[PDB]
């Protein structure tokens, strides 16, 4: 006798880019980062007198 | 007629377009403006601040 069950699906979420906390934060896909070791930025700031 | 001889500058000098704040004060126009932006990016202390 074949007995068949009841599976309830798991609960999605609403993306990463369709929430409102990505107008915070500025999003670019980096496809290979695991080989990255270290990322810098670097300002430069003349100032007037 | 004095008035000519009073202000050679002033008049006929070509008109321009100054993007300035305004404010109504009663029967008069008054313009506003704050200069911090001018002291706090050289870092020098503001006069306004007494």
């Amino acid at each position: 006798e074949a007995l068949l069950g009841v599976y309830t699906n798991v609960v999605e979420f609403v993306k990463f880019l369709e929430t409102a906390l990505a107008a915070a934060c500025v999003n670019t896909e980096f496809k290979d980062l695991r080989r990255m070791i270290d990322g810098k930025i670097q300002f430069k700031i003349s100032m007037p007198t | 007629g004095d008035k000519a001889a009073l202000a050679d500058g002033h008049d006929e000098i070509q008109r321009t377009r100054i993007a300035a704040s305004l404010v109504k004060i009663g029967d008069k126009f008054v313009a506003i403006e704050s200069l911090q932006r001018m002291y706090n990016e050289t870092q020098f202390p503001c006069p306004l601040n007494r």
